[PDB]
RNA sequence: GCGCUGCUGCAGUUGAAACGCCCGUAGUUGGCCCCCCGCCGCCACGAGGAAACGGGAGCGCUCCAGGCAGGCCCGUUGGAC
């Protein structure tokens, strides 16, 4: 929690040395495919589909038994969203921020974490079209935020 | 954020020799700092190391025995000519007679004295003594 | 900016290799546009006066040379400032002194004695063909001639020789791997080697690579490099073949000298 | 077959631009004779290509054009001599001209190290290339062709989608 | 086109009661005993990774002299980017030296996971590297140590030792 | 002199001096990894381009500040670099 706080924790996750599957895998690297194909189907993001997997099927790391992530399957299979997840969900937190501030605007709290929000929203579709990630023409505007989320969703 | 780990290494070491401990533990590894150290060991001032793989960040373990006296950088590389080593000799160095000084070159990396012998120049990257 | 051409010389902006001393005045004699330029050139008076010793002044050279007794090329000449350069025919017929203008190893001219045989040609280097009035081919040299009605098979910095009595070619040397050559300009005045390699650059210079006697190697640009016959010299050649020594030879010859 | 209907472009071509009766001359490649093009059969070249003779070839779209352009290095009546450079494209606006930008260091010897340097060169486009803004070119020196202009665009790069403005010396 | 392939390729005839193998590469240990190494190619490697163990075990038990080791054949590539003076061709990193030399190291010893890596440089011995195996598994493969030193030095000169941790 | 203008090489709790705080564009700076191909910087060598000044080889203007002289039996006497 660095970039627009003062705090620095640093809880994380550590993977494991070796990239082997687990002795008691019982699943070939295709079963896990449709597994996927039908969990994103009911508009799942990636990190719940990870979170499934590992939970209900015992799956510590999709590479691991695979050799590819899970965003990658779902490009080859032409099922990834538009518009990146970590983006997407700013945008959700932007919108809630504006709805609760033009309910009541005596709140300043909310309009600096509003801005921090937007910086950030900003230099990430930055990176973005850089890489050529999103369409050159893709622009944050906060009056039209709400039509993007609901059909870029 | 970190920048220099030659840096934070050489400060670790000094750090621990001046306690009088036995061995030093520095965190990122690099191709830089295994041929600081090979020179190190070849002149005879840190004996033997070892580095450790983890698949990122490899770490190093290295073992002292005194000897050292300090250590360091020059952050931004200065291009020394050939015929401008003696300057900085006598500007870093105590005396022009035992302390060494490491340039990277088109030939590799090596000490003012192989320079000095090869009639070339270079770039400077630190010192020891 | 001045108004028109200029005609004197101070005597500090003069070339190095003429080796005049400071302090002889604050003037230098100013060459006259002949067969060769203003710093390919050493002006006759220089040659007659301040190396030979004839003469003492200026005007003991005006008096000797309107008494027609110096033929350069076999034809007199009473100019004290006309300019003599490379590969020149000095002859002075009151004394039987025959002598060819070259370079020495240091890079300056020298007095090269010669006998009669060679005595009636010299070399000359072509550097442009060209058409001229009626299309009539055409030829030129570095000492400012022309030659009308080429061979064909003759190309550019290629080496042609010319009888001094007749403007006639007789034989022609090829700019080729493994001719010996001669250097004329720069850093390099006065070495003999053998061309080894060619290297052109388009739009640009073409560097020339040469080996000395001993294989010593150095280069220089072709703007400089004369062919002086084919493995061998066509002419006599100081007593040095083209070997310049370094310091410390040239210190132990003068101590020895002492 | 493949020359007869190139003739036919060129041949037609030359009748619009009559036909454009707004424009107040016409525009016509000096080295042709203006008269080949009543002749039905293809015996006589109708168009007037060269090549820059440094080792670069001749686009498609000069030779197989039907433009008009005497200050092109193809087409035209000019000659490539001197200098090659390279640059990037920062502006391009004016009606067959644009402007470069070159990128270059300066060291300071006070304090050992060096500056970043930028200078505008402007240069004369033909119409045979297609340039837009961050795109690598080179260009040759000419004959001065106007007040600020003494250089031609001879090889054309592009340069990617939303791509970051970076320093590239060349 | 070698007399121990032939009676290999007998063997594996006779083993069934679909899979082939590439070359045969027998290399020297300070002991009578040698090893062969068979040249699986690339893309059927895991179809030979199954149950190999008892293939080889069984391959060892009809020709006695040498053990047999299986591994693939990868290829390796001297350049990042190749210039065609047109554009550039970029090295796939799967070609490189690196990668190559960790499969390598990997498939000597699959059925057993290589736990760590280390090199140390000592001061004036030639650096080597020493790998840690699990602390499990040992008398099985205690005695085909120096076998396996032997193959990691012939196939990449890099050397090494092993130990148990 | 002066490390009292500080690149080498100052100072910034109390002596003079850290913006009240945050966001942020130009600008500056950016972890680790591929053994060799192309490009930029970098190092070395070289060509090319006036001397005078400065450095510097040799020479007893009686020494010297200087000058390029000079000796007979002179590198082709010299003025190298
Ligand atoms: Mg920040
Ligand atoms: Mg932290
Ligand atoms: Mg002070
Ligand atoms: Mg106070
Ligand atoms: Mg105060």
């Amino acid at each position: 929690g660095r970039m627009h706080s003062k705090g620095k924790g640093i809880s994380r996750s550590a993977i494991p040395y070796t990239r082997a599957p687990a002795p008691w895998n019982k699943y070939t690297p295709e079963d896990v495919c449709e597994q996927i194909c039908k969990l994103a189907k009911k508009g799942t993001p990636p990190s719940r589909i990870g979170l499934i997997l590992r939970d209900q099927f015992a799956i510590g790391q999709v590479k691991n038994v695979t050799g590819s992530k899970i965003v990658r399957i779902l490009k080859a299979k032409g099922l990834a969203p538009e518009i990146p997840e970590d983006l997407y969900c700013m945008i959700k937190k932007a919108v809630a921020i504006r709805k609760h501030l033009e309910r009541s605007r005596r709140d300043k709290d909310s309009k600096f974490r509003l801005i921090l929000v937007e910086s950030r929203i900003h230099r990430l579709a930055r990176y973005y079209r850089q890489a050529r990630r999103l369409p050159p023409t893709f622009r944050y505007k906060s009056d039209q935020a709400a039509a993007l989320l609901a059909t870029y969703a | 954020v970190r920048i220099n780990v030659l840096r934070d290494a050489l400060k670790s070491i000094c750090n621990a020799q001046r306690i009088g401990k036995k061995q030093v533990i520095v965190r990122p590894s690099s191709k830089v700092i295994i041929e600081f150290l090979q020179l190190m060991q070849k002149n005879g001032y840190i004996s033997d190391f070892a580095v450790v793989d983890n698949h990122r960040s490899n770490r190093i373990v290295v073992n002292l025995i005194g000897r050292l006296n300090k250590a360091g950088v020059i952050s931004p590389r200065f291009d020394i000519p050939a015929n401008d080593i003696e300057k900085w000799v006598v500007n870093l160095l105590p005396s022009r007679l035992f302390g060494h000084i490491i340039l990277t070159t088109s030939q590799g990396i090596m000490d003012h004295i192989e320079a000095q012998h090869r009639q070339i120049g270079g770039k400077v990257i630190g010192y020891f003594y | 900016m001045a108004r028109g051409v200029r005609k004197h010389l101070k005597r500090l902006n003069a070339p190095k290799h003429w080796l005049l001393d400071k302090m002889g005045g604050i003037w230098a004699p100013r060459p006259t546009n002949g067969p060769h330029g203003l710093r390919e050139c050493i002006p006759l008076i220089l040659i007659l006066r301040n190396r030979l010793h004839y003469a003492n002044t200026y005007a003991e050279t005006s008096m000797i040379l309107q008494d027609k007794n110096v033929l350069i090329d076999g034809k007199p000449r009473t100019d004290p400032t006309f300019p003599v350069g490379f590969m020149d025919v000095f002859e002075i017929p009151k004394v039987h002194k025959t002598f060819r203008v070259l370079y020495d190893v240091k890079g300056r001219f020298t007095l090269v004695p010669i006998q009669s045989n060679e005595a009636g040609f010299k070399l000359c280097r072509v550097q442009k063909i060209f058409l001229g009035d009626k299309g009539m081919p055409y030829l030129s040299t570095h000492d400012a001639r022309t030659i009308r009605f080429p061979h064909p098979d003759i190309k550019t910095n290629d080496t042609i020789k010319i009888n001094l009595k007749t403007g006639k070619i007789d034989e022609w040397y090829k700019f080729d791997i493994g001719k010996i050559v001669m250097v004329t300009g720069g850093r390099n005045c006065g070495r003999i080697g053998t061309i080894q390699a060619i290297d052109k650059h388009m739009g640009s210079y073409t560097m020339i690579r040469m080996k000395d006697t001993e294989g010593t190697e150095f280069l220089t640009r072709l703007c400089n490099v004369f062919v002086i016959g084919n493995d061998s010299p066509a002419v006599a050649i100081p007593t040095t073949k083209g070997i310049r020594p370094d310091i410390i030879k040239n210190r132990e010859l003068r101590l020895r000298s002492i | 077959r493949r020359a007869l209907e190139r003739a036919e472009t060129l041949r037609k071509a030359a009748y619009e631009m009559a036909e454009n009766q707004h424009e107040r001359a016409y525009h016509k490649q000096s080295q042709i004779f203006q008269g080949r093009f009543l002749r039905k059969d293809n015996a006589r070249c109708l168009r007037f290509y060269k090549s820059i003779g440094m080792g670069y070839h001749t686009p498609i779209t000069a030779i197989n054009g039907t433009y008009i352009d005497k200050k092109c290095p193809f087409t035209g009546n000019v000659s490539i001599r001197g200098r090659i450079l390279r640059g990037v494209v920062h502006s391009a606006k004016m009606q067959r001209s644009i402007i470069v930008r070159r990128d270059y260091l300066h060291f300071v010897q006070k304090y050992k190290r060096y500056e970043r340097r930028h200078k505008h060169v402007a240069a004369h486009l033909s119409p045979c290339f297609r340039v837009k803004e961050g795109d690598i070119v080179t260009i040759g020196e000419c004959r001065p062709l106007s007040k600020t202009i003494r250089f031609n665009v001879i090889k054309v790069e592009p340069v990617s989608e939303a791509a970051k403005k970076r320093f590239s010396p060349f | 086109l070698s007399e121990l392939e032939k009676q290999v390729a007998g063997t594996l005839l006779k083993l069934e009661d679909t899979l082939y193998i590439s070359s045969v590469k027998e290399i020297a240990v300070d002991g009578d005993k040698k090893a062969a190494v068979v040249y699986v190619p690339y893309p059927m490697l895991q179809s030979f990774q199954k149950n190999s163990e008892a293939l080889i075990l069984k391959l060892e038990k009809n020709h006695s002299g040498h053990r047999f080791i299986i591994v693939a054949n990868r290829t390796i590539m001297k350049n990042a980017y190749v210039f065609t003076g047109k554009k550039s061709i970029r090295r796939p990193r799967s070609r490189t030296m690196t990668s190559v030399y960790n499969c390598i190291l990997d498939d000597i010893c699959y059925p057993i996971h290589v736990i760590g890596k280390r090199t140390l440089y000592p001061a004036g011995s030639n650096p080597r590297l020493q790998v840690v195996l699990p602390k499990a598994v040992y008398n099985e493969v205690s005695e085909r140590t120096k076998t396996y030193s032997a193959v990691y030095k012939a196939l990449t000169e890099r050397d090494t030792e092993f130990i148990f941790m």
